[PDB]
RNA sequence: GUGAAAUUCUUGGACCGGCGCAAGACGGACCAGAGCGAAAGCAUUUGCCAAGAAUGUUUUCAUUAAUCAAGAACGAAAGUCGGAGGUUCGAAGACGAUCAGAUACCGUCGUAGUUCCGACCAUAAACGAUGCCGACCGGCGAUGCGGCGGCGUUAUUCCCAUGACCCGCCGGGCAGCUUCCGGGAAACCAAAGUCUUUGGGUUCCGGGGGGAGUAUGGUUGCAAAGCUGAAACUUAAAGGAAUUGACGG
């Protein structure tokens, strides 16, 4: 049976689309097929953003980010537990889940 | 036995096939 | 809607249509005069022309093509031809 | 678009004017004062196209290098024999400005 | 830190690696308490940047085009 | 849907359902075919004439004009083209195919663009010898098709 | 620089030593790697141009600029892309106003003048009658010929 | 008639030498023996002389060319390199 | 380097940091259910060369057309031949681990190959597991290109053009959401609808599961192999979609 019917991955109107390498496991994976997460995270962890500034010799020093981009199989991503197997139904939806401000 | 398996046997036994009928 | 008058459309919807998904065909383009400033005589263009119009009588350029519509040089007045 | 140009305007001065191909023919008309443009492959010989080009200046006639060779001149020409080169009598079509 | 601090060395510019090139661009677990560590012995800290080697477009990642199979 | 292309497309001309000259136009039937004469003088193919007539002469349509379409108009002079415009413009597009081809051999692409040209000439001269337009022994070669186009 | 930006850097080699100070040199700048990895976002075209350009004294500079397409502030469609012949445009125009502000002065007055990348902020502003771009920087130069270190010229670029 | 299937030019070295070492001279020979458009008069009379030697007989000129064909495409790429690197050097 | 190790490199300065040199690959991020191409496939800049869809058209010809046995062009990757080149990766192979065994999964090394030109091969889950041309049959919001019409903002400029946004309409596309149009065994499909209310044109092709894409014959190929392709015999099921339960390192 059809599981979805874009057969899980985004190509519509090609026939080749080029292979990008799992960051986890370095698999060929087609680059519309892989999981995308551009993770933005502070270069210091929040334990130590007050340690690096009291040790700062600036005074208004704005810590930099760390821009990383990855890329997974769908073996990598559900072993990591970034994706997860939905319903029927609930496989349906392409909302990404809320980034919980609050 | 998977397909493709089954596939290289016989493409194996086809060549055995072949040498053995043409040493004749 | 199962009503729709297919005899009748009004002009709105007539007009929004495709050329050639009209009732009956009925040109987009038209003609027009071009009075070219500095000159005396008319010429009747195409409003989608393809080529460069020239005044034969001075050595300037009336419209220049581009991908639907001629585009009429500035200074020049244009009327229609008959609506 | 030039070379385009100069083989439609060569293929309507065939059909419409008149023309004559080859070298001899070419000096023959140049000094009769009645070659009005001579147009010479680029696979011409040094001293032919010189000395064509010296014959030109003296008739006050111009000299068009075609881009091509005798082999492409012939086929621009709509012949199927090499012509190094030509000569127009008359255009009658505008490649020679009147 | 002690040996830099008797050697005369008081503040430091940071300068995170990761393994880079067309492996891995997270840098390890090290980093953070090397930082912290860093920092809570004392030493002054400047410039924070990561220098990381991003390749344009690199060779062929070791593993094979099924990856590291476990 | 294109001859040779999946193309579906639907970019045409719609013709007025007035068949009758406009009555500002003041050319007669005489200067229009004194202007396409001399057009073809110039060595204008019909399509060419129709496209400057109709822009800068303001002539919505020769056939309404004159009661004669353009190439019957030059053939009844006497000055038609020797191969039919559109049948000489594919043996022009089949010749540039092929020069720039005999100078890149890997543009396999450029190749099957060359077999899909030479499949519409040989179709068209198929159906220009059925109307006899063309003589029952007409061929298009590859090598001596150079001479006759441009 | 007493109060500039801080996400750009210099090289600044050495080249001769006297006494107990180093003196250095221009070799090139470039941007930190948080600020170049800020600015690559989706949904926007970012137009990348290189030129080989020699100074009037014999300093030979690549100079790589980086634009990024902006969105207005009333657009409600997701991405800006430029068509490629308005990225063509762009890059042309920024490849001819990066070898101006270089062909006719001298290295000096070219390294003062990247300090605060005014040829950065003129190409955005040559830019906006093609489309609007935000993040304009010449992101990098590269030294790739020096002209034979005459010493008198390094003093008075250190001294006056 | 055609008179061969496959063999064409090498077919006059009969059953000898082999059919891939055949199959390899016979494109050379091909070009070696064939008659190339003179780039000077335009006329297809540009033949081998000896190896590398390459003389037309209508306008009697001499061109030093490959040894089966009249110009290499290491000679080609070389004579398209050396004009780039002298548009290059001058201005 | 790994789960842990070990093979391996290391006071001969290994790893690390700096400055250069060389080589061959590869063109990240921008990169999208976006574009182009007959498919395969195509992503650094610039230039050249031809080509093409869509749009605009009151231009031309006037049925020239659709599908197509035979035949022909192209045809991922792997493979073959010849010449260059060989950085990384890495069939084979060697070794270290793991294991009851481990000819493997993990690690180190590493040949062919992977890169370019030239010539073969003609196969892929070559997939949308879904022939092409044409007509009709719902709605909605987007998006790519072309065109047309509009309040406004913006760029220079003195104003219009022209770009960049905003609002629409049309035409061709890549698609999406929704719907008791309708169909279907259902999953689902606006096509897989307009089908017992059965006929728009046309091509290929299936007839229970195996034997078997096998044997043999023919033909193509340097080879590997490709195309065409049975029978004896055997078997009462094999299968498809959904449901409940059981199980899941
Ligand atoms: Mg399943
Ligand atoms: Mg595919
Ligand atoms: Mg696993
Ligand atoms: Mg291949
Ligand atoms: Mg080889
Ligand atoms: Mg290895
Ligand atoms: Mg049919
Ligand atoms: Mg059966
Ligand atoms: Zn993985
Ligand atoms: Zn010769």
């Amino acid at each position: 049976t059809k599981k979805r019917r874009n057969n899980g991955r985004a190509k519509k109107g090609r026939g080749h689309v080029q292979p990008i390498r799992c960051t986890n496991c370095a698999r060929c994976v087609p680059k519309d097929k892989a999981i995308k997460k551009f993770v933005i995270r502070n270069i210091v962890e929040a334990a130590a953003v007050r340690d690096i500034s009291e040790a700062s010799v600036f005074d208004a020093y704005v810590l930099p980010k760390l821009y990383v981009k990855l890329h997974y199989c769908v073996s990598c991503a559900i072993h990591s537990k970034v994706v997860r197997n939905r319903s029927r139904e609930a496989r349906k939806d392409r909302t990404p889940p809320p980034r919980f401000r609050p | 036995m998977r397909a493709k398996w089954r596939k290289k046997r016989m493409r194996r036994l086809k060549r055995k096939r072949r040498k053995m009928r043409q040493r004749s | 809607p199962l009503a729709k008058d297919l005899l009748h459309p009004s002009p709105e919807e007539e007009k929004r249509k495709h050329k050639k998904k009209r009732l009956v065909q009925s040109p987009n383009s038209y003609f027009m005069d071009v009075k070219c400033p500095g000159c005396y005589k008319i010429t009747t263009v195409f409003s989608h022309a393809q080529t460069v119009v020239l005044c034969v009588g001075c050595s300037t350029v009336l419209c220049q093509p581009t991908g639907g519509k001629a585009r009429l040089t500035e200074g020049c007045s244009f009327r229609r031809k008959q609506h | 678009k030039s070379l385009e140009s100069i083989n439609s305007r060569l293929q309507l001065v065939m059909k419409s004017g008149k023309y004559v191909l080859g070298y001899k023919q070419t000096l023959k008309m140049i000094r009769q004062g009645k070659a009005k443009l001579v147009i010479l492959a680029n696979n011409c010989p040094a001293l032919r196209k010189s000395e064509i080009e010296y014959y030109a200046m003296l008739a006050k006639t111009g000299v068009h290098h075609y881009s091509g060779n005798n082999i492409e001149l012939g086929t621009a020409c709509g012949k199927y024999y090499r012509v190094c080169t030509l000569a127009i009598i008359d255009p009658g079509d505008s490649d020679i400005i009147r | 830190a002690q040996r830099c601090k008797e050697l005369g060395i008081t503040a430091l510019h940071i300068k995170l690696r990761a393994t880079g090139g067309n492996r891995t661009k997270t840098p390890g677990p090290g980093a953070q308490s090397a930082l912290r560590a860093l920092a809570r012995s004392g030493m002054k800290i400047g410039r924070i940047e990561d220098v990381t080697p991003i390749p344009s477009d690199s060779t062929r990642r070791k593993g094979g085009r099924r990856g590291r199979r476990l | 849907g294109r001859m040779h292309a999946p193309g579906k497309g639907l970019s045409q001309s719609a013709l007025p359902y007035r068949r009758s000259v406009p009555t500002w136009l003041k050319l007669t039937s005489d200067d229009v075919k004194e202007q396409i004469y001399k057009l073809a003088k110039k060595g204008l193919t019909p399509s060419q004439i129709g496209v400057i007539l109709r822009d800068s002469h303001g002539v919505a349509q020769v056939r309404f004009v004159t009661g004669n379409k353009i190439l019957r108009i030059l053939k009844s002079k006497g000055l038609a083209p020797d191969l039919p415009e559109d049948l000489y413009h594919l043996i022009k597009k089949a010749v540039a195919v092929r020069k720039h081809l005999e100078r890149n051999r890997k543009d396999k692409d450029a190749k099957f663009r060359l077999i899909l040209i030479e499949s519409r000439i040989h179709r068209l001269a198929r159906y220009y010898k059925t109307k006899r337009v063309l003589p029952p022994n007409w061929k298009y070669e590859s090598s001596t098709a150079s001479a006759l186009v441009a | 620089q007493n109060d500039e930006v801080a996400f750009r850097k210099f090289k600044l080699i050495t080249e001769d030593v006297q006494g107990k100070n180093c003196l250095t040199n221009f070799h090139g700048m470039d941007l930190t790697r948080d600020k170049m990895c800020s600015m690559v976002k989706k949904w926007q075209t970012m137009i990348e141009a290189h030129v080989d350009v020699k100074t009037t004294d014999g300093y030979l500079l690549r100079l790589f600029c980086v634009g990024f397409t902006k969105k207005r502030n009333n657009q409600i469609r997701k991405t800006s892309y430029a068509q490629h012949q308005q990225v063509r445009q762009i890059r042309k125009k920024m490849m001819e106003i990066m070898t101006r502000e270089v062909q006719t002065n001298d290295l000096k007055e070219v390294v003062n003048k990247l300090i605060p990348d005014s040829i950065g902020k003129d190409i955005e502003k040559a830019c906006q009658s093609i489309y609007p771009l935000h993040d304009v920087f010449v992101r990098k130069v590269k030294m790739l010929k020096k002209p034979k270190f005459e010493l008198g010229k390094l003093m008075e670029l250190h001294g006056e | 008639a055609k008179r061969t299937k496959k063999v064409g030019i090498v077919g006059k070295y009969g059953t000898r030498y082999g059919a891939s070492l055949r199959k390899m001279v016979k494109k050379i020979e091909i070009s070696q023996h064939a008659k190339y458009t003179c780039s000077f008069c335009g006329k297809t009379k540009m033949k081998r002389r000896a190896v590398g030697i390459w003389h037309c007989g209508s306008c009697m000129k001499t061109v030093a060319g490959g040894a089966w064909t009249y110009n290499t495409t290491s000679a080609v790429t070389v004579k398209s390199a050396i004009r780039r690197l002298k548009e290059l050097k001058d201005q």
